[PDB]
């Protein structure tokens, strides 16, 4: 995906914010409550049977450091998602069956979990810019079902 | 079906946003239209610009309505009947229009409400606004 | 909403499928394996080779429940309330996975209906169909 | 997109028996007929009041020609659907703003109406890899978007 530079530099100052240790699993685990077929692909993470349970749940942390951390590597390839994301999408694809539409939704939830943390720093030009990024790793997870 | 929890999440949040709802309703308006351009195009009459006073005034249309859907949780079909025949016969609104536009409500919400945006009452809301746009897009 | 028109319509279709609905059931479900193999993931216990016997006796099922919603047409979401709480709960069904075995559903009646299938009754089955979706998906 | 050869034989030898002159103008009828809001980019086509009215509209035939003319050019050119769409992608996104999922219901519009014209023939093996084309024709078209 092609940000303008305006585009980069919105995205770039928020995300050096970030709490990568927290925001990742606060946005999967959302993604969880809100979609909760979602908790189909996730029956070994134990205790799901509340929001709190959700949130709170070890697992759901950890895991969701490790997506944040993905998303963190295409914000550095902007210009090369497909790359980046290949073996992701090999292995969410070609194996796990997970239907992609789901991917635009935890980018979705993403957004939400960062206008909840920055507030009105999360202007209405800065939620564009993450947009057109996650629809853009989205888009390469999802490779390897075009 | 929204549950007794959803419906007194969704009540309680649209407590906390008080007076500012209309304001909120522009807001997500601007956030949908820069963020997703193509809906630009069923506003080709308005200035979509900054500040205009024609996103204002519809913002405030909109929650509006979103804030009789909720005083009508159990009736919203009625309720936003002449709604949704302008939506689908009218205007003709795609119906990804309705899930991009939710997704700018609950940004907007989530940006001006730490204490009440909790992943339960993100839940609650969305399932709300799924509701509201099951209605508005009933009738093509 | 359903129309009147609509109703005529499904009901139409419904009578010269007669007996065959299993049979098409079974059709559809193949077609939305192969088409969209993301869904098989559901069915890991069936063998979903051409000619089984699970899959024949699950189109039988699936073509009995949308014959009940035909016959139950205006009281949907009370007819179908015990699948929509499987699919929701039990199962998790992702609600894009609706869309696919109704696609398929329409692919398998037109390929079997020459006559019935025109433009008015296409639509409306597909109107039929995406009403048995939201009831199916309304439970999560 | 990639078919297995067993995939462009179906695809290809069904297609050789289409009526390109025909088989247009009824995908794109039945798509104005039952997603109607499609009718939005088409106000100038005149009189789409009704059924019967889309289907004997002169301008529904005369476009959907077209469109089949570009779907059959992608056919020709699975391996580059991004290059063939490029120029088609640019129109339907930058000018006209159609929204993507539309090209995903127009594809499978037009698998409806070949099981319609081909029976039998139109097997679940042959509809298999027509989805695989018709998505990656929605996908090349939907590129200036991504
Ligand atoms: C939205 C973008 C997403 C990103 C960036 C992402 C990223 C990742 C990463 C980095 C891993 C761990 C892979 C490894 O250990 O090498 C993973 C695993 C997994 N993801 Fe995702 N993911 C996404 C969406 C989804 C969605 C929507 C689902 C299901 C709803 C899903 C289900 C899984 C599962 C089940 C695993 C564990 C698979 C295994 O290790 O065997 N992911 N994901
Ligand atoms: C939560 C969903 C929505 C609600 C509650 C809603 C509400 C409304 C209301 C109350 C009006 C009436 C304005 C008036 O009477 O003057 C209206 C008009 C309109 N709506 Fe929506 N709407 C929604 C979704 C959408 C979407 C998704 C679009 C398209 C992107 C859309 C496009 C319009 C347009 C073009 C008008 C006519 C505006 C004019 O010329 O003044 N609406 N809507
Ligand atoms: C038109 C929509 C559908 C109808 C009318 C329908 C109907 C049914 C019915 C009647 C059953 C009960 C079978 C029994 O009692 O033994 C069932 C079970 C099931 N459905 Fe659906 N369904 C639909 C859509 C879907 C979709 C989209 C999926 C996922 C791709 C799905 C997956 C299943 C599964 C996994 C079972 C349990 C099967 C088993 O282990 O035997 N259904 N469905
Ligand atoms: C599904 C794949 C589609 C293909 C292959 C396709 C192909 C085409 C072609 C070949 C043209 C004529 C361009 C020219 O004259 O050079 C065209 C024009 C157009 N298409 Fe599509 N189209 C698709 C989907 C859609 C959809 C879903 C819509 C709206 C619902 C749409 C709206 C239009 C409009 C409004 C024009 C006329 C634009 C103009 O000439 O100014 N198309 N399309
Ligand atoms: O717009 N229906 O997913």
């Amino acid at each position: 995906v092609h940000l303008t530079p305006e585009e980069k530099s919105a995205v770039t100052a928020l995300w050096g914010k970030v709490n990568v240790d927290e925001v990742g699993g606060e946005a999967l685990g959302r993604l969880l409550v809100v979609y909760p077929w979602t908790q189909r692909f996730f029956e070994s993470f134990g205790d799901l049977s509340t929001p709190d349970a959700v949130m709170g749940n070890p697992k759901v942390k950890a895991h969701g450091k490790k997506v944040l951390g993905a998303f963190s590597d295409g914000l550095a390839h902007l210009d090369n998602l497909k790359g980046t994301f290949a073996t992701l999408s090999e292995l969410h694809c070609d194996k796990l069956h997970v239907d992609p539409e789901n991917f635009r939704l935890l980018g979705n939830v993403l957004v939400c979990v960062l206008a909840h943390h920055f507030g009105k720093e999360f202007t209405p030009p800065v939620q564009a810019a993450y947009q057109k990024v996650v629809a853009g790793v989205a888009n390469a997870l999802a490779h390897k079902y075009h | 079906v929204l549950s007794p929890a959803d419906k007194t999440n969704v009540k309680a949040a649209w407590g906390k946003v008080g007076a500012h709802a209309g304001e909120y309703g522009a807001e997500a308006l601007e956030r949908m239209f820069l963020s997703f351009p193509t809906t630009k195009t069923y506003f080709p009459h308005f200035d979509l610009s900054h500040g205009s006073a024609q996103v204002k005034g519809h913002g405030k249309k909109v929650a509006d309505a979103l804030t009789n859907a909720v005083a009508h949780v159990d009736d919203m079909p009625n309720a936003l009947s002449a709604l949704s025949d302008l939506h689908a016969h009218k205007l003709r609104v795609d119906p990804v229009n309705f899930k991009l536009l939710s997704h700018c409500l609950l940004v907007t919400l989530a940006a001006h409400l730490p204490a009440e945006f909790t992943p339960a009452v993100h839940a609650s809301l969305d399932k709300f606004l799924a509701s509201v746009s099951t209605v508005l897009t009933s009738k093509y």
